């Protein structure tokens, strides 16, 4: 179980990571090419920041 | 003709001054071991910059000519040295076709190397030095005249032995510079892997082991589309080419919904006498799409089609169909001489020619009430002063054109708060597999590899999906077939050397890459250009990875073996 | 209806302005087009612009060489030749209608038609 | 009546889900007093017909009816695709402990 628990929080912190991409931080969408399209760039550069 | 241009074509792009360091700065500079043009009188563009040299003996090259269109009607500045000193202008000026006016800004000033940089405002850097083909080794080219014209620049051409011209682009540079300010020495950071391995260590020699230098990125080739198949279409052959059609004063309505509207059919027939669309394009009705599509169907005769039309009055406009100020559709009606009409005059259509008010746009009004012209009512009697408002039709085969029935068919589009189904077709490409493409299937954008799958997906899923939420499978709408997703390759790039104090000789390593992506020897860190695979094994002395260990041996080339264990 | 200006002798090769203004109609909704007329011969299309002129359409055999354009501020649109062949030295009509359509080509689509340009 | 859409398409268990555009999720399956196991209802009709309901009758045996609520569930996919069980996150202490594990077992 010592070579095992390495092994999973290894994992888990790389699998948060991840889903950490499905996060919007206080902006429209998630997906970069979406608030890329919805909006100006004048606007997107706020979004995108 | 043209010549290498070795290690020349390096300025100092500022005025500040650094002792002892290897700065490293991004402007445009002459690529190192460039084409540079060899002339001996035409003319050249001026895109971004020029690194023109002369080898002079006698000062037999005097001076340069620039601008955009190189005469007059146009600025153009001018730089001559006519043994006395450089004239510069910028007036628009007259010059012949080969020499040897509104004026804002004037100025009055083979073992030969005159190296001159020219850029926009406009800078001059120049620097000569006695040579013995453009000679070997380094000087920097200090700025000698900066010139505040702003003059838009495009061509150049020569005055009057070697004449070259190079080109600047926009390079990275490590600039070494001495005790004194001056810079002895720089190293192109795109040239090759050695040299990008020393501008990312920022140092001029490099110790033995592997850098990792940037990042490979395989970028997709083309753009792949795929829509569900043509679904059913909308009925567009029961009105259009209908057995029987309505008269005008109740004029037959279909609201078409959940299909496909196709307007293929609308075009390639070219028996209508009339198409004619209001607040939209004839042709690009496709793309926007709304919820309901109405197909109002009468006959009229020819006199009155015009009336069919926002802003008409007539007998027709306003006591049996009338279309509003604003209008969201088109109109089409054609002949229809030899469907309406018969022997003896045909009486089966009618219209209304008798109405208190005029009528609100599509509304229908089929009352047959006794009309009271007059101010004796009616009471349904059809006396004197009082008519009944449902006139025939004469439609006879011997009638003129214009007195012939036409069939009209007038289609109007209302979107609102509701979910829309009703537009044309979507694009759908040829699938294409084992290649990165910018996939977009029904809805969803991804960049990947399409490979045939293996997964048995449910009859009713369509997507594909990892632990980490992550797209991986896609079920094909036109043929029902599973696809595999797997992004193109990427990973980085680490230059395998010995030490610059041993040899130049580098090997790159493109890790998690299959060598078909980018002698060539395949291990299991990625695949390793320019090492030979040795079938000996000994001590490590470049670790790479999986037990791989690249070595500088003997003439001498680099090699990569398996580590030996003692 | 339709006032229409320029036209002229021209070098054979220069440019050349035409203008068509509207006097009793709101021009905002309505869509015009440019037709040619030859002694001898039938009605010539060769130009046409929609609302605003983000839609506008030339013939196989002008295409390329003339430009068309429109402005509501002053209820006329202007067009302009580059090349002027001696070729193409004909009388010119403007048409105009309250919309837009499929058989742009035909005359009959035209229901509006001004005056006319020096031959 | 001004309509604006048209369609013309005790051992039984005819299953149904209907939510709001309207979505129908159906599953028929012979049993033998609701029958105690597990069977997942694959979705049948989508209809985008966008009508405010808040009401509903029936036509004509068992006649039953279940109301959704807003729960979180933890769905057993199997390697097929097929959901083969599921665990209410509010049902018991032992069914938060399962659904915060992301587990089945604990
Ligand atoms: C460009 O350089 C290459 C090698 O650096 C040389 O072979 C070639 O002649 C040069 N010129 C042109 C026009 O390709
Ligand atoms: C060079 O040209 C300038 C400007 O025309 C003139 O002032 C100068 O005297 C010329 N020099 C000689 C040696 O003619
Ligand atoms: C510059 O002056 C010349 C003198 O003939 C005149 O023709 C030209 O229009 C002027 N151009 C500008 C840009 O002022
Ligand atoms: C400068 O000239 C280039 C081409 O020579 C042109 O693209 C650019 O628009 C010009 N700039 C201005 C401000 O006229
Ligand atoms: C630097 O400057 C000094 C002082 O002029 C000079 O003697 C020396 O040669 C220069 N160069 C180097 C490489 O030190
Ligand atoms: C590389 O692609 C080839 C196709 O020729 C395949 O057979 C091989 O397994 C691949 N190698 C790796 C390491 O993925
Ligand atoms: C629908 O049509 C009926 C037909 O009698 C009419 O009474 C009703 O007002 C219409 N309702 C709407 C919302 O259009
Ligand atoms: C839908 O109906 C509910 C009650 O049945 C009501 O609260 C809601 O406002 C309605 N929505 C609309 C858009 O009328
Ligand atoms: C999964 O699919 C396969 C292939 O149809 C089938 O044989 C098998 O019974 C299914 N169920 C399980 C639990 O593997």
């Amino acid at each position: 179980g010592k070579l095992q628990d390495v092994v999973n929080q290894n994992a888990q912190a790389l699998n948060t990571l991840v889903k950490q991409l499905s996060s919007n931080f206080g902006a429209i969408s998630s997906v970069l090419n979406d608030i890329l399209s919805r909006l100006d760039p004048p606007e997107a550069e706020v979004q995108i920041d | 003709a043209y010549t290498n241009s070795f290690t020349r074509g390096v300025y100092y792009p500022d005025k500040v001054f650094r002792s002892s360091v290897l700065h490293s700065t991004q402007d445009l500079f002459l690529p190192f071991f460039s084409n540079v043009t060899w002339f001996h009188n035409p003319v050249l563009p001026f895109n971004d910059g020029v690194y023109f040299a002369s080898t002079e003996k006698s000062n037999i090259i005097r001076g340069w000519i620039f601008g955009t269109t190189l005469d007059s009607k146009t600025q153009s500045l001018l730089i001559v040295n006519n043994a006395t000193n450089v004239v510069i202008k910028v007036c628009e000026f007259q010059f012949c076709n080969d020499p040897f006016n509104n004026c804002t800004f004037e100025y009055v000033s083979f073992k030969n190397l005159r190296e001159f940089v020219f850029k926009n405002y406009f800078k001059i850097y120049s620097k000569h030095t006695p040579i013995n083909d453009l000679p070997q080794g380094f000087s920097a080219l200090e700025p000698l005249v900066d010139l505040p014209i702003g003059i838009n620049i495009t061509r150049f051409q020569t005055l009057l032995a070697a004449y070259y011209v190079g080109y600047l682009q926009p390079r990275t540079f490590l600039l070494k510079y001495n005790e004194n300010g001056t810079i002895t020495d720089a190293v192109d950071c795109a040239l090759d892997p050695l040299s990008e391995t020393k501008c990312t260590l920022k140092s001029f020699t490099v110790e033995k082991g592997i850098y990792q230098t940037s990042n490979f990125r395989v970028q997709p080739t083309e753009s792949i589309v795929r829509f569900p198949n043509i679904t059913n279409l909308c009925p567009f052959g029961e009105v259009f080419n209908a057995t029987r059609f309505a008269s005008v004063y109740a004029w037959n309505r279909k609201r078409i919904s959940n299909c496909v509207a196709d307007y293929s059919v609308l075009y390639n027939s070219a028996s209508f006498s009339t198409f004619k669309c209001y607040g939209v394009s004839p042709t690009k009705l496709n793309d926007l799409c709304f919820f309901n599509v109405y197909a109002d169907s009468f006959v009229i005769r020819g006199d009155e089609v015009r009336q069919i039309a926002p802003g008409q009055t007539g007998k027709i406009a306003d006591y049996n169909y009338k279309l509003p100020d604003d209008f969201t559709g088109c109109v089409i009606a054609w002949n229809s001489n030899n469907l309406d009409s018969k022997v003896g005059g045909n009486y089966n259509y009618l219209y209304r020619l008798f109405r208190k008010s005029n009528l609100k746009p599509f509304e229908r009004d089929i009352s047959t009430e006794i009309y009271q012209a007059g101010s004796t009512p009616c009471n349904g009697v059809e006396g004197f002063n009082c008519y009944f408002p449902l006139q025939s039709y004469g439609f006879q085969p011997t009638n003129g054109v214009g007195y012939q029935p036409y069939r009209v068919v007038v289609l109007s589009f209302e979107l609102l708060h509701a979910p829309a189904t009703v537009c044309g077709p979507k694009k759908s490409t040829n699938l294409v597999k084992n290649k990165c493409v910018n996939f977009n299937f029904n809805g969803l954008t991804g960049t990947g590899v399409l490979t045939e799958s293996n997964k048995k997906f449910l009859p009713f899923q369509q997507f594909g999906r990892d632990i980490a939420d992550t797209t991986d499978a896609v079920r094909d709408p036109q043929t029902l077939e599973i696809l595999d997703i797997t992004p193109c390759s990427f990973g980085g790039v680490s230059v395998i050397t010995p030490g610059t104090n041993t040899s130049n000789e580098v090997a790159v390593l493109y890790q998690d890459v299959n060598c078909t992506e980018v002698n060539v020897f395949q291990t299991r860190a990625g695949c390793l250009i320019g090492a030979e695979h040795v079938n000996n094994s000994y001590e490590c002395d470049i670790p790479i990875g999986a037990g791989i260990c690249a070595s500088y041996q003997t003439s001498q080339s680099i090699i990569a073996y398996t580590m030996s264990l003692g | 209806q339709l006032v229409e200006s320029g036209g002229g002798l021209v070098e054979a090769g220069g440019s050349l302005r035409l203008s068509c203004v509207a006097s009793g109609l709101t021009f905002s909704d309505y869509t015009m087009a440019w037709f040619r007329q030859v002694p001898g011969q039938e009605r010539e299309f060769v130009s046409h612009i929609g609302w605003g002129g983000s839609e506008t359409y030339y013939a196989d055999s002008v295409k390329g060489r003339f430009t068309i354009s429109r402005d509501n501020a002053k209820n006329a649109m202007y067009l302009q030749m580059n090349e002027l062949k001696p070729d193409d030295t004909a009388v010119y009509y403007c048409a105009a209608d309250r919309g837009s359509s499929f058989y742009y080509v035909r005359e009959s689509e035209y229901t509006f038609w001004g005056q006319g340009v020096t031959v």
